């Protein structure tokens, strides 16, 4: 591995330095060099290894939601033939995308789950997994779309499982995790009932749970509270 | 509409 | 080359796809791809080739400048001693920015600047070469800056010198042209009279000569005026 | 503050 030879604190450092700088990809190439050191990651390590790898997942799906749009559209009734190029760059895109969660996923898998205990560790880590394979399951088409929805579907019960034994209904991990899984039901697993269910309670729950917090935990909780509303807005 | 990707 | 077995019109065509999906890296290869087939670039190709290669160098030249700041922060009196990493990565990421302008300096060389008669073309491409050569310069620091900035300084005044000859004072290239031969003035050169001067002169010529135009020019001429002017207002 | 990056 090219940064075999980094020392991990220096990989760390220079993940926030690419962070400051928005070089995301530079940015999870640090944070793959600092995971594969073997050791287990920190609370804020966790964290800027999502940032990473949220970014540079998120660009390429904006630009495969681009393309494969403008594919549709060229397979419309009046729409004049372009030839194989839209296809090929969608799928170029779609490639480039797979592999860059198969290498989150292969990071979980090796050895960050695993060894992960703790229930913030754990469910973090999972809701990853969930989210890497939604992520697969979006660009998914063949005869393996069900099996990546259910591996999506699985890891995510598993964190929730986690998450409602081990942790307060605001902590701000079991949130975006409930809030993810609801995207999953909505988006992914044609169960729109379920992701408004899904958010109305968490929502509720958090809601009730707010009076124990102090002010900037509040402020937490509350941001990701806010997004589940957002939703229940927009699909109801 | 998803988590946020930064804290 | 990795773009060699693609036709040309295939490379053009995904470069347009490349610029909707934000994928500007991918628009670069697509361009370089296409120049490489030898064959001179149309109007609409120049401006392809150009958003594609303003787009990665203007992210590079960010993060540089994001890290550069730290750096020199960290050289100043009561700073902690961090480590190399900041010179490090901000080298690094200069490397990877001096390489792109490299690359975009060897097209012009091989061979698109010999091959271009026209005053349209000719100029487009000197004015290149300026700003790459500008770029370099941004973060020169050692015993050839003096011959990047006069390597910049001779393209941007032979681009000049033809296009007082052979386009109108409103001519959009020229108006662009003479902005960035005006940066470069103020930025680099150490010449802020010499900038205003050009500035002003520029925004000028191109006020007397609008009543010549189109709707359509009067609109694509005035908004590089109007940036001709936010400079001025600026500078004094 | 230069020119812009696309026409
Ligand atoms: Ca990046
Ligand atoms: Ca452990
Ligand atoms: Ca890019
Ligand atoms: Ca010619
Ligand atoms: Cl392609
Ligand atoms: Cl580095
Ligand atoms: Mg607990
Ligand atoms: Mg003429």
């Amino acid at each position: 591995g090219a940064m075999g030879s980094m020392e991990r604190a220096s990989l760390i450092q220079k993940a926030k330095l690419a962070e400051q700088a928005e070089r995301y990809e530079d940015m999870a190439a640090f944070m793959k060099g600092a995971v594969e050191k073997g050791e287990e990651l920190s609370c804020e390590e966790r964290n800027l290894l999502s940032v990473a790898y949220k970014n540079v997942v998120g660009g390429q799906r904006a630009a495969w939601r681009v393309l494969s749009s403008i594919e549709q559209k060229s397979n419309e009734e009046g729409s004049e033939e372009k030839g194989p190029e839209v296809r090929e760059y969608r799928e170029k895109v779609e490639t480039e995308l797979q592999g860059v969660c198969d290498t989150v996923l292969g990071l979980l898998d090796s050895h960050l789950i695993k060894e992960a205990g703790d229930a913030e560790s754990r469910v973090f880590y999972l809701k990853m997994k969930g989210d890497y394979y939604r992520y697969l399951a979006e660009v998914a088409t063949g005869d393996d779309k069900k099996r990546i929805i259910d591996s999506a579907r699985s890891a995510y019960q598993e964190a929730m499982d986690i998450s409602k034994k081990e942790m307060p209904p605001t902590n701000p991990i079991r949130l975006g995790l409930a809030l993810n899984f609801s995207v999953f039901h909505y988006e992914i697993a044609n169960s729109p009932e379920e992701a408004i269910s899904l958010a109305k309670t968490t929502f509720d729950e958090a809601m009730a749970d707010l009076h124990t917090l102090s002010e900037d935990s509040y402020k937490d909780s509350t941001l990701i509270m806010q997004l589940l509303r957002d939703n229940l807005t927009l699909w109801t | 509409g998803s988590e946020p990707w930064k804290q």
